[PDB]
């Protein structure tokens, strides 16, 4: 359930002991997942 | 000169609803206050047959049922409208003269074929109606042929095993059985198929001796119609099957009656019980739970013969036909002509994983060696 | 809503209403008005 | 042809198709018991699908309806109020012309001399401690059937020529001479014109003060006549753009105009009433056929 | 010319009862036609399935007024109206009819906390409520305040402001306007109704202004005058920093005024309010009134 | 990556058969009225119907016979979301000029404040192609992956959302165990060991459920005239009505013919009130999609065009070709 | 009495009386309103040779009295004076595909190139005006006031730049165009009052609305909303600034003001909205004639 | 053969997706059946 | 141009111009959409 | 107009000629070869 | 509105009897021959 936009990084963050959901983007595109980007992907990119 | 030829013009067939065959589906009965009508139903009564157990089972209680089935209703109308000049011309003459003469002439032929036309288009939107009705009605082949085929234990409805593989059967039907006359030719698959229609279609309630009934009492069972495009095909692959015979037929419509018995029991309890003086007389004595004729849906009528394309479907005479006799020209559609709506998908840019990956049909293609030959980014496909 | 109507009051018999065993229309809620009873239920006597 | 022949087959149709309106026949079995008087009426059963023109009764106190008692035939008014006991109250044109600003002093206190009392002096003070005029009082119809009881009882149109019953002596709007008006290049062009009220507003440097105007014109376009009165009222217009912004009293424009209904050129007469004497100048519309329209109003 | 409508589910006897309740009312109607049903029978088909309020307001300007006449065993005669004859209305609405009222239709104060008169599976039954035009104007003004001032944030008196807007009164009847703090069950939300106004008075100062900068020559007279003084008494510091410093193109004052024009015949709408019904006479206890029908 | 989805409107001829005195119909004597008006007299003959259906099994049934034609391109041209939310825009004036401007709609600059239901009740297009040479088309959008398996989820029929969304396996009157299927991730998928293959499309609140579910779309103005072709699988409002008992839904389904879906006018439009006849959505009924013929490049294409084998997938190194499930061009060809 | 028999007084042709029995339920004004009227009151053309001015040619369309053509006989021509709420056929002449349930004004012929394939007869034409949607009609009022507000600025070659540009409209895939505004005093009355209303809705708008604007942009963010928030930043010829956004219950004041606005806006649409003459029921599927309950 | 297939329907006016789908079908129905005593030799075929 | 693609162009029954101008797609008696059909490049032709 | 069978060398054009797939057209690296829609050297075979 | 003969159609005519090479095609006899007979030896190409 954490994967909710394949541009935004979201997560669970405690302040004063509540769970305050967190959005944040992922800039760049290494940033994304490496089982939603392998690495030998990324070297198939940098190849073309 | 100019010379000017013959004036022709055109003569508009005749649609008694009775001659059409959508008329054995049908039984169509006259009852004048259906405009004051809330709820016809009908209240059927099914008991179960049970079979004994063995030693030392539970054996299932006496099952019944009864299950009620309501009306729609449903209206049609028809609109004309006359000239005011054609009024005026219609029912005086100003003067004796000719042009007054050959005009008054005029306008009453043209209100005497326009109430000709109005008959004709209520019955023609009486056929439109009943099929639309049957259309809204019935459920597609591979869903009857389903359920047909996947049936229940008394101890719960369904069981998510059985609906599951109802849903996977469903796809196998849908995606064997879709295109029907054009995919194969064999007349014995295409014949086993429509036998397979007739199997699975259940039967009416009412058994009548005289209605659509062939020479020395076989009742005819029920119409396949289509539309002229699929018809012609199915006359030349099934050309053995296909006969035409005389039926007797009725003409006229049913017609029903309140008695003061019904009309007071309307006023007094806003309801109607039918058959409501058999229904009485047949009370004190032993014959209760038997009656014989049901008035509002037997009821005499004139009777004669006609016609009809027929097949034979393992002794079972089934009317065949097609509806574009009464759809020549109409601005409706013919309604059997109806949309499909698929829905694709496929995908663009997905990324196979080089560390597992292989090839096939190695032998057939081979690329030249380009990050944009070994990356898919773009994705072709053929159009209609 | 009358079934008493249904259970008392003179009927007229049919053949071959059915072929798909009503078991299975009524365990799945085929109909509109159905009602449904194993054991001779009493409540067709209580005439008011 | 015959000609007198075809003109008695006309008027016989005519008569007819008025027979065909008024009675209706009756399919009933009509069977022999009853009294001869219920037998008659059977046969003829009338309906009201003959006089075509709309009315409304209406009890109003007697102090206010001071000439429009014996004067039949006058624009009433509407005059909502918020005590409970009485609703609404009834408002003859010349009662409200009294204080209307058009009226020389002559004719104002003429007219005042005619409607003073108690209960005429109570309700212009209600009608002065109003903010506007044009939405507490309103426009309500033409006069017939003044009864004059304990609580004199007005019939009024809405719509239609004005007639008690009878159809005979039809009434006709009473326009005070002084406050209508004509604007228009030529005055009673061909036909048949439309007549108009018109309240305008003014303020002499402490409170408004309305007018009331009539117009007799031949356009039956609102958008043209509203176009022709800002031409007339162009000047006591600007006036208003620089009165409506320092007020702080809810209002938004400077008059409203609505149709009474159509007239007839001919059908234009002067005259004057006289009640208790007093003598008062009025153009006298003969044939009116009543058409409430919308209020329109210009800024 | 009559129209009759079957309904498509079945009715409860408290159904059939509600609509011999409601046997005279006004219902709006799309298409004008004989035979429709109960899918698109009323103003439901079209409010909360559409942009609402001001598409709703000319909507309501221009679907078919028709009012119920009879119900049958299960179908609805719905007589539509004649322009210049009598009809008889039932008062739904709460505020209380008197003669010689001008009435008209405006949308329903569409809280979603009314007893939804037919409720008839995903369907319901929705009636502009028929009241007078002064009523109309004044809630027509008290929505667009609602709507200017919810936008806003940091006024502390908030509540109660949108409190003093949504109490009402009229002849002894109270309502709460239900667009209170944007609970958005249905605030109709007006968001163009309020961009278009304050667009007007936005453009409305410089269009005036480079129109009167210009032909003073010719003896106008009153117009020159008067816009000097409208504009320099409101807007009294007029164009000091200018934005541009008077660089404009005659493209552009185009664009200006065809813009301001534009803004105002499409709120046309929010314009004006017809009388569709003029009352000559009520009926004891208020129930219900004959009216005539115009426009 | 991207499941780009797309529907198709086919002609088809298709009959039916229903077993005699099935249903009766009552009727009254047409009534005659008469609207005497200035210029015309309209007489209006009305008559009131009433269908009894007497069979308690299906006594009618009605089975797909014969393709005409495709009124549908099957062509490329991809929903313009531009045109299909054109009520919002990203923040700064040069920002979205160039996003305007790169990707090519027409008429940047809507004037929406000054004339609003131009655009949010629907932008309407004014003009058609000047050319049209095959019908309808508008294709549908999901972001996905560059990961997910081919073999798994592109080759099948199979719901588009990732995680499939039949109702023929849940507990009917269930809700709580509906929205557990089409939600909960701790329980799993059936067919594979992977609860999910678009986790961007079955999650709750991913770019499926914001973008084309209507719970949202009506939160984030559109046009209401823009066909979606995934509203029939995201909507879920439309889908716990769904599950219900099977009767219950294949009558909602046959009575769900009133056809709003016009087939004219140059591209999918949806329009709402039912003139049409009848309509037969297989792929609204099974809650999934189908695959067809597409490949990754000419060179497995070519080898396709050259055996005929449409139905058999085959893959190379990275580049792959998906095998068609109905071969519509084979059934053309046959009639 | 609401009949009335048209007589021509020229002579005419067997192509002519084919063109009058093809041209039947068409709306024709006249001035008359007699019962007989001649071919010289006949139609729009014993007006239209008097400076062919558009404004001036729909000011008297405004005042004509519009009768529909009925039943061509001889060389006479009724015509019926339509009643008020009743229904008629029309058959139609402006070039439009006539979308049902939507109302109709009367607008002055809009002069295409090729001549009217319908009368011309002794120097005596049959000038109809056309029948058009009211919003297309409140259309062409705004682009006439639009000129006279430009036209006010004198200029070479601005004047075309701003014309060619402008006439040609385009209203359900049609364009039309209107030639030849000379710019006469009669539109500059009919602009000055616009002129009026805007001063007035400056001075009499509250200080919520242009507070409104600054607060949406603060509170929401759309490309729609930009185009709003370009034409406040292409024209900021006013920049004074208010003191207070305390707004401490100054609501009835409030409510003076936004019914005063709002009345002002009533006014300018006063001026640019023409009154629909007809109410579409029902339409033929030719598109070529179409029934109305409503008759001015 | 083309006509006889794409008859107007019972609507406003011939649309544009009936013309070019018709068009497509023409140009199928010329490379099919143009050479036609020559390409095939069915009697059933060239019968029908 | 020696870039035009074969497989879109000349493996198929397919107008030398380049843009296709068959009129079977066009609006009947509206030489203006004519005229941008066959001259239009805001526009898209088919097929591609 | 119609396409033809042509190629772009005698290597493809003679491997067209031994299989007789003139309607099937196929590509070499930069070479192409024309798959020709009407088989009209196999119409006058015929007759 | 009605009539019998059209006497420009309609005329009373001799008539004789003579062979046709006919075809059967579903209840349908049709003549079915060449014009090279009446093409043998001219100045013309039979148009067909």
């Amino acid at each position: 359930p954490t994967e909710r936009h394949p541009f935004f990084d979201l997560t669970y963050i405690q302040k004063n002991r509540a769970t305050e959901v967190l959005c944040t983007p992922r800039i760049m595109i290494g940033n994304m997942p490496l089982p939603l980007a392998p690495i030998s992907f990324h070297e198939a990119r940098t190849n073309q | 000169f100019e010379a000017l030829l013959g004036i022709y013009c055109n003569k508009i067939e005749w649609i008694n609803f009775f001659t059409t065959p959508i008329a054995v589906a049908a039984n169509v009965i006259r009852f004048n206050d259906v405009s004051r009508m809330t709820l016809g139903k009908v209240l059927f009564f099914i008991q179960l047959p049970r079979v004994a157990t063995g030693n030392d089972v539970t054996a299932p209680k006496e099952t019944t049922i009864m299950v009620a089935k309501h009306s729609e209703k449903h209206p049609i109308n028809i609109s004309f409208d006359l000239s005011a000049a054609c009024l005026e011309h219609l029912e005086n003459t100003f003067k004796n003269t000719v042009i007054d003469q050959i005009l008054n002439i005029n306008a009453l032929h043209t209100v005497l074929r326009s109430l000709k036309n109005s008959a004709d288009s209520l019955e023609r939107g009486l056929i439109h109606a009943f099929m639309q009705t049957l259309l809204r009605k019935s459920p597609p082949q591979f869903i009857v042929l389903t359920m047909n085929e996947n049936k229940v234990h008394n101890k719960q409805a369904l069981s998510r095993v059985q609906r599951s593989n109802m849903f996977q059967s469903l796809k196998n039907r849908l995606l064997t059985s879709l295109f029907f006359l054009n995919r194969n030719n064999n007349s014995s698959y295409i014949y086993r198929i429509l036998n397979d229609m007739m199997e699975s279609v259940t039967e009416s309630i009412l058994n009548d001796t005289n209605n659509y009934t062939s020479k020395e009492n076989i009742p005819l069972d029920g119409v396949l119609l289509g539309p002229i495009g699929s018809i012609q095909k199915l006359t030349n692959i099934l050309s053995q099957y296909i006969s035409t015979q005389v039926v007797s037929a009725p003409i006229s419509y049913g017609h029903f009656i309140m008695g003061k018995e019904n009309a007071v029991t309307a006023i007094a309890y806003r309801a109607i019980m039918a058959d409501f003086t058999q229904f009485t007389v047949n009370a004190g004595t032993e014959q209760q739970d038997t009656n014989n004729k049901s008035e509002i849906f037997d009821k005499s009528r004139a009777y004669a013969d006609l016609k009809l394309n027929t097949l034979k479907l393992g002794d079972k005479l089934v009317a065949f036909d097609h509806l574009h006799k009464v759809y020549k020209n109409t601005d409706v559609n013919d309604p059997l002509e109806q949309s499909l709506q698929l829905t694709f998908f496929f995908p663009l840019g997905i990324y196979i994983p080089t560390e597992t990956g292989f090839s096939t049909m190695e032998t057939r293609v081979k690329l030249n060696d380009t990050m944009e030959n070994n990356l898919p980014t773009s994705v072709f496909f053929h159009n209609k | 809503e009358n079934w008493q109507a249904t259970e008392i009051l003179p009927k007229i018999e049919a053949p071959l209403n059915i072929f798909n065993d009503i078991k299975t229309y009524t365990a799945e809620q085929l109909f509109d008005n159905l009602r449904i009873y194993f054991g001779d239920d009493p409540s067709r006597y209580n005439i008011s | 042809m015959n000609s007198k022949s075809s003109a008695r087959a006309a008027i016989v149709d005519t008569v007819e198709a008025v027979k065909k309106r008024k009675y209706i026949s009756i399919e009933a079995g009509t069977l022999n018991n009853v009294v001869e008087k219920e037998r008659k009426f059977l046969k003829q059963f009338l309906s009201g699908r003959e006089n075509l023109r709309i009315a409304a009764r209406v009890f109003t106190p007697c102090e206010l309806l001071a000439p429009e008692l014996e004067n039949l035939g006058m624009l009433m008014y509407r005059f909502e109020t918020d005590v409970d006991n009485p609703k609404i109250l009834f408002v003859g044109l010349f009662f409200l012309c009294s204080n209307a600003f058009n009226v020389s002093a002559c004719v104002r206190t003429a007219l005042t001399t005619m409607y003073t009392n108690s209960m005429v002096d109570n309700v212009l003070s209600m009608i002065n401690t109003c903010k506007y005029l044009e939405d507490k009082v309103s426009l309500f119809g033409v006069t017939s059937l003044v009864s004059c009881g304990s609580s004199c009882l007005l019939s009024c149109v809405m719509q239609g020529n004005v007639y008690d019953a009878n159809k005979e002596n039809i009434h006709g709007l009473t326009v005070l001479k002084e406050i209508f008006l004509e604007p228009d290049w030529e005055p009673r062009q061909h036909s048949t014109q439309y007549v108009y009220v018109v309240h305008v507003y003014k303020e002499v440097l402490s409170k408004l003060q309305y007018g009331i105007y009539v117009v007799l014109t031949s356009f039956q376009n609102e958008d043209l006549v509203v176009d022709i009165l800002r031409q007339y009222f162009e000047k006591e217009r600007f006036l208003f753009l620089n009165y409506l912004i320092n007020s702080n009293t809810t209002l938004s424009y400077f008059g409203s105009v609505q149709r009474i209904g159509r007239c007839a050129t001919e059908d234009i007469k002067s005259g004057f009433l006289q009640y208790r004497g007093i003598t008062l100048p009025v153009i006298k519309l003969e044939n009116i056929f009543v058409d409430l329209s919308e209020k329109k109003v210009f800024v | 010319e009559t129209v009759y409508c079957t309904f498509d589910h079945k009715l409860s006897l408290s159904d059939i009862s509600t609509l011999c309740k409601l046997m005279n009312i006004v219902i709006p109607i799309p298409a004008h036609h004989h035979l429709i049903g109960s899918g698109n029978l009323g103003l439901y088909p079209i409010v909360s399935s559409n942009k609402d309020y001001v598409h709703i307001r000319n909507v309501l300007r221009t679907m078919v007024v028709t009012i119920l006449q009879k119900v049958e065993g299960n179908q609805l005669v719905l007589r539509k109206p004649m322009t210049g004859q009598q009809y008889a209305i039932k008062n739904t609405g709460p505020f209380p009819w008197e003669k010689g009222d001008t009435l008209t239709l405006i949308p329903p104060l569409s809280t979603h906390s009314e007893e939804k008169l037919l409720k008839l599976g995903d369907w319901e039954l929705t009636v502009p409520l028929v009241v007078p035009t002064a009523i109309a104007a004044e809630i027509n003004i008290r929505l667009l305040c609602i709507g200017l001032i919810a936008v806003h944030r940091e006024y502390n008196e908030m509540q109660t402001i949108i409190d003093e807007l949504c109490s009402i009164q009229y002849r002894d009847v109270l309502i709460k306007l239900p667009d209170i703090v944007n609970d958005k069950q249905s605030m109709y939300s007006m968001k163009t109704a309020c961009i278009s106004l304050s667009m007007i008075t936005a453009m409305a100062p410089d269009i005036v202004r480079t129109y009167i900068d210009r032909l003073t020559l010719e003896d106008h007279s009153m117009l020159l005058i008067k816009c000097q003084e409208l504009l320099s008494k409101r807007t009294t510091l007029s164009t000091q920093r200018c934005g541009q410093l008077h660089a404009t193109d005659i493209k552009d004052e185009l664009k200006k005024i065809k813009s301001v024009l534009t803004m105002i015949d499409q709120i046309n709408s929010l314009t004006n309010e017809k009388t569709y019904f003029v009352v000559c006479d009520v009926s004891a206890d208020n129930r219900m009134a004959t009216c005539i029908y115009k426009n | 990556a991207a499941t780009l989805v797309r529907t198709d409107n086919f002609d088809v001829e298709c009959l039916l058969y229903s077993s005699r005195a099935a249903t009766s119909i009552i009727l009254d004597d047409p009534t005659v009225t008469a609207e005497a008006k200035d210029i015309v007299t309209t007489y209006n003959f009305t008559q009131h119907l009433s269908f009894v259906d007497m069979g308690l099994g299906f006594s009618s049934t009605t089975a797909t016979a014969n393709l005409k034609r495709i009124k549908s391109d099957m062509g490329s041209k991809i929903q313009n979301l531009f045109s299909a939310f054109p009520i919002h825009a990203f923040t700064n004036t040069d920002i979205n000029t160039w996003i305007r401007h790169h990707v090519g709609i027409e008429k940047p600059n809507p004037s929406e404040g000054e004339a609003l239901n131009i655009i949010t009740f629907g932008g309407i297009n004014k003009n058609p192609p000047s050319i049209l040479l095959h019908g309808q088309q508008a294709i549908c959008e999901v972001i996905l992956t560059p990961v997910t398996t081919n073999i798994n989820f592109f080759k099948l029929p199979h719901n588009p959302r990732g995680r499939e969304s039949c109702m023929m396996g849940t507990d009917p009157h269930n809700e709580e165990a509906a929205r557990k299927a089409l939600y909960d991730h701790t329980q799993t998928d059936s067919d594979t060991f992977a609860a999910t293959t678009n986790p961007w499309a079955s999650l709750p609140g991913s770019l499926g459920d914001i973008l084309y579910n209507t719970a949202h779309r009506e939160q984030l103005c559109y046009n209401p005239k823009t066909y979606s072709p995934n509203a029939q699988f995201f909507t879920e409002s439309d889908i716990l009505k769904t599950n219900k008992m099977m009767y219950k839904v294949i009558n909602e389904y046959c009575m769900k013919s009133n056809s709003c879906l016009n087939s004219d006018s140059e591209i999918q439009y949806s329009c709402s009130e039912g003139t049409d006849s009848f309509v037969s959505r297989p792929c609204q009924f099974l809650q999934n999609a189908l695959p067809l013929h597409c490949s990754s490049n000419q060179a497995l294409l070519e080898s396709r065009s050259k055996t005929g084998n449409t139905q058999i997938s085959e893959t190379h190194y990275c580049n792959y070709a998906i095998g068609e499930t109905i071969p519509l061009q084979l059934i053309i060809e046959s009639s």
